[PDB]
């Protein structure tokens, strides 16, 4: 609620916060930070037109229709975050296929997947308006549902050495011992 | 008035609309009489909303006209080009020299005309009057203009250059069947 | 305005309508004077229009016109064959060459007209000036109209194209009862 | 504007009409100056709608032309004919040949006429210029013509086919009793 | 536009009439310029409508007039006969042969005329050409129209036959108080 | 349109006016252009709702116009003088013969003109074709019609008759202190 | 239409004005074409009304006009004049002599123009035709006109009454800094 | 009407606007047919909106125009000079002499044209008739404005002020790639 | 508004309303008395007005269906002059019991009582207005007497019409 915000305003202007005790909370030692989807549906509306424009300005409009403008003057600053490109998508798949693999040795599986491998994964999945979620389930289809059925009904019960590669003639994925 | 006015329901229904903004909602635009500067801009302008709208799903570009001036086909033409979506061309009526090149630039494979439609083509028609060297000027122009068409028409038909140059010296009239296997159509629509 | 408007209740009542609409709405389309290309045009959107109503109702277009330009009729009558559900023309008034056509080809067995309703047709209406090869090409291309139009008019009659082609050769005009006879229409509407 | 506007009071109050919807709001119609394509055509619309509203009550046709093309007054007439509501006729100001026709086709016993009102009626105007067949084709189409307005004339009066064809050879003019010792109305309104 | 609009608060309020439809809304009715068809109808239209409105109640007609067409003259000279409320006609301005007319065919002791307003009255004006039965068949007609006119004025104005037969063979003007003594008006409005 | 609105907020807000009904609310009326049938009798009707509007305030006419016809000048100043409440006529651009006349014609004391307005006065023009007695009956009223014109323009301004006469025999211009001087208004507006 | 629609959000929101309609809320008026009766009435109702709002805001009148009719320049120039507020013309385009007139009368310092704006002045344009005497009395009228702008441009420019005459003897152009330089505007506007 | 109705849902829904206004909603304006006082005024009007709007998002001007009056020209250009907000023209269809100057006229690094555009470009048009000196004057003037229209050319386009003059001393016709080398746009649209 | 016509049609219909917190409204014992005026300076030469029709107007919303909900449709018509008068008389003796139970006695002449239901009385606006004529006119003098002093016990006040004054003469 709109309402809110005014005790961010009080705290972020003086760093201290009296409860229903009377009581006042100190917090000079903390980290604010507040999180938002604002402003996105502008940035990602589509202009009529031959030309597009930059919506940041949108963005902007809209951050400050949400927020007072003493609000906005007692932060420290708001940072924009941009979209993932197709290089930050691949070190996205990367860090899943990490974690993945942590999942596995904590099950005793060992895993191997190939750069070729990654890089479908990568192009199967980008999502330039959903960022890197997309990933996680390209990943979980691609990967985990074989995985979940040799784990389960399959060979990888209490063994790993699990490869998987990918074709050219039909970008299928290599299984098994 | 004229226009008739109808009833949609969609939300709070009862939403009304004259016939020709009735279908616009469904992605298909009227071409008619001449080509003109203000038709062509409005025709520009449907289409740019519809790719704002879905820029997926196809655009209907009904086309029944005589003709018109080159350059406002040109904007049509270049409009039809760039957007994103396809826009499937469908001469109904008739489509002359200006209307049949509209018809013909439509998406590849969605290119159709009504199974009695008339299709004619004919190099480009203009004119000056005045001093020698400015004749010579528009001229000169005129016949770029009508090299670019042939070369336009030659792509979109797959026809050889020269094929379209022989062709278009003259007013040169097509039934459906003759426009499908010219190329300038990809089928001829019959029944739903 | 000159249009008088109407009131209907229905969901929340008061819709205010022109009479046209309030017809259009009962699936009644109006064709008057002559065929061009905007009035064909918006013959043929609404027909579109009513079409995605309801593919199974029929659709009745009042035809009462001089004639036209054949390209308009043209178009009409393409979009009349492709559309799914039933075209029921009736001709009040007089229905002329193009009129008639359109006429003539409403659904089989529901082509009717009124009892004092006038009917001519004759072979189409042209002409061309320029040069002797422009000239000769026209001149084939409106030989292969009249053509096609007497094929299109022994197939919604049933009379051979000979016949069609020694009647069209002038104006010949035809009452409710001769229309009935030549086979033009299927019955002439009398009291309810 | 030209036409003022009107505020009825029936269900939610302040439904505003142009004077003529609010008139047709009560099944009574104006036919004014010449009889034409397109104004005969919104008086069948009008006719038809009425019809719709309500098939027992009459509708009140108020008259006054100087005449009009006779295909026209054909098609109102055979809209007149058809439907099921008597059609009472009105002749204020006057009525001219298809004016006049028109008038005298009303339900029977409710053709009236205002007491200062004047009617005329004549043979069929027209003509062609062309060729020798074209001109006897069309003079033959005329004759017709005149043969079917003096049977249905004699057939609504009462009177001889040779009494009205002895009396529309020239234009003759008839007042408000005259008009009613003829036969073409049936009483003359006085007061209320 | 060029007609203002008015607002008036008497149920839900801002009530948006045209000026013409306000004052309508008070039973008075304008008549300017020449009296034609549509003018006429739209005249009787109104007169139609405020009977319907209050029977009982008088309706104002505000002539000011150069003349016009002598059958929609007499078109609204019967209307107001015709209804059951009485009709207070108003001259400003000036009224000319079929202005004056309708203006003392108002209610006996309601005909008003302004200080400065001009009245004019003349026999009828009209013509034909043509064949010589023809010609002799309209001039009688006209001349029984003149005669008709006469015996109204004669009836409306109290004076002799003869009079009014020896006054109107020329364009006679009346003042104000002139139209008084002479008849055609009742009194004339000079103050609040 | 060309017309801008504007808004108002009373008892609901947002009340949108054009600029003239915007300005009539305020019971000022504009007078431009010739004076017509039409717009005098808008200008009369105007007059009429602002009198049953506040018979006690005041109404000021805005006047701005090459002349006009004498009657519609004289239904205006007949609607003038009639009403309760007082007019304040303000001349500024120019106010020829019959703006002039309308001018003077204001509330006694209330009659104001521009510093840099410009005041044209004549006697009234006219004519005719035909007969010679018809001429001299159409020459014996213009005439009248002079004297009356100059009989109000001598009592509204004070001056002596034959001054009046003398004076217009010829196009007079008068700016804003010689028309001050000469009676027509009662004093010049110069600021606020 | 033409003129699009725009949508504020001030109390309720969606306020849907023209574009001449919300730039007049923001109290700035446009001045196109030639200065006649009804557009510089249109005007100077706009500012009457601007004046009724804010007596002390600013008021922007944006000026492009090629001349027009000395008479309602002069209103426009004396409402100008006589409001409180102050009027900022602004010179766009291009000013000829009414328009300069209009321009250089706006508010002392607040008179701008454009760096490529065009201003033109000249000895008003007129004539008539008829009678010696009453070419006279024109011709001194048409001279006491001249003599007032003169007196006027002279003041508002701060000029010699005698450079001004001998200035506008004949068509003289002037650029922007031109017109700064002659005293007709204040600056010359340049960026924001 | 002609100009089609859509529908965007932003806050409440439903918001309807004509095809225009809803570009307009997006900063985009169009420019087409001749270039004169109105339209060019309407262009301003939607610029200062635009801008007012968001000072800082660049503004799309689709140029296609076959010239016009200097002026309008020049009061568009002015215009997109002073605004903050940078103004990006897109040269569709064609632009001519006035046309050119304001599409090389837009935001440096931001004048695109498309593929098959045409741009020609001219010394100004105009003259004069009268007395030998005011032919001198305006001969003077209009040389002014052509030095004047060169120098901006040569200003937005990069060329030698002395090249400008000997490539506009007659009509030159561009190609989109020739448009591009000689300076007058900065890139060609191609595709999404 | 309409949505009220919906709730009366209601209860015309079962005569129970559902308060909002559970609780039943009963209508059984309860008349409903619904008044509508429908009536009505006359733009133009004149200043004629006289008309009605109610059933046109409630038809609008009380529709023919709520209509049928109608036990009866009770008409009133204008006050003639002999009413208006009688209505006078009852203020008048209405006032005059009110200074009786003082010991003032009031005597309004005839005339008198005529021009007070000229006064009061007007056709679009009934008897309302006579509440404030009568009072005004009468215990406005006597309200100033007997505060003062010099009306008291054993006075009485006698009011007539001044015939070219028009004001109601009055005395000790």
């Amino acid at each position: 609620h709109p309402d809110v915000f005014n005790i961010l305003l009080q705290v972020m202007d003086n760093g201290t916060l009296t409860d229903n005790n009377g009581r006042k909370a100190d917090f000079r030692n903390v980290v604010l930070v507040m999180t938002t989807n604002a402003g996105v549906r502008e940035t990602e509306r589509k202009s009529i037109g031959l030309i597009h424009q930059d919506n940041s300005t949108d963005a902007m409009e809209e951050i400050k229709k949400i927020f007072t403008p003493e609000f906005r003057n007692r932060l420290d600053n708001i940072i924009w975050f941009d979209h993932l490109s197709t290089d930050v998508i691949h070190q996205v798949v990367d860090k899943f296929i990490v974690e993945l693999q942590v999942q596995l040795d904590q099950k005793g599986v060992s895993l191997e997947v190939s750069q070729e491998a990654r890089n479908w994964l990568a192009e199967k999945g980008y999502d330039r308006a959903m960022g890197a979620r997309p990933m996680a389930r390209v990943i979980q289809d691609n990967l985990k549902k074989p995985l979940a059925n040799e784990l389960l009904f399959g060979s990888l019960v209490d063994g790993g050495q699990v490869t998987v590669a990918l074709d050219k003639e039909k970008n299928e994925l290599t299984y098994g011992f | 008035a004229l226009v008739p006015m109808v009833i949609e329901q969609t939300s709070r229904g009862e939403r009304s609309f004259d016939i020709y903004s009735r279908l616009l909602k469904e992605r298909v635009i009227f071409l008619t009489g001449q080509v003109e500067d203000h038709m062509a801009n409005l025709i520009v302008a449907q289409m740019l909303f519809l790719e704002a709208e879905n820029p997926e799903k196809d655009i209907y570009l009904y086309i029944n006209s005589p003709g018109g001036v080159i350059t406002a086909g040109m904007s049509i033409y270049d409009t039809m080009q760039f957007i994103k979506p396809d826009v499937s061309t469908i001469c109904m009526g008739q489509a002359a020299s200006m209307g049949a090149f509209l018809l013909t630039a439509g998406a590849k494979g969605k290119r159709f005309c009504l199974p009695n439609s008339r299709v004619m083509i004919h190099q480009p028609l203009g004119g000056y009057q005045g001093q020698a060297t400015d004749i010579e000027i528009h001229a000169r122009e005129i016949l770029k203009v009508k090299g670019r068409m042939n070369e336009l028409m030659a792509l979109h038909t797959g026809q050889s250059l020269e094929q379209i140059e022989r062709d278009t010296e003259r007013d040169r009239f097509l039934s459906a069947p003759e426009a499908v296997e010219y190329g300038l159509v990809d089928s001829i629509l019959t029944h739903r």
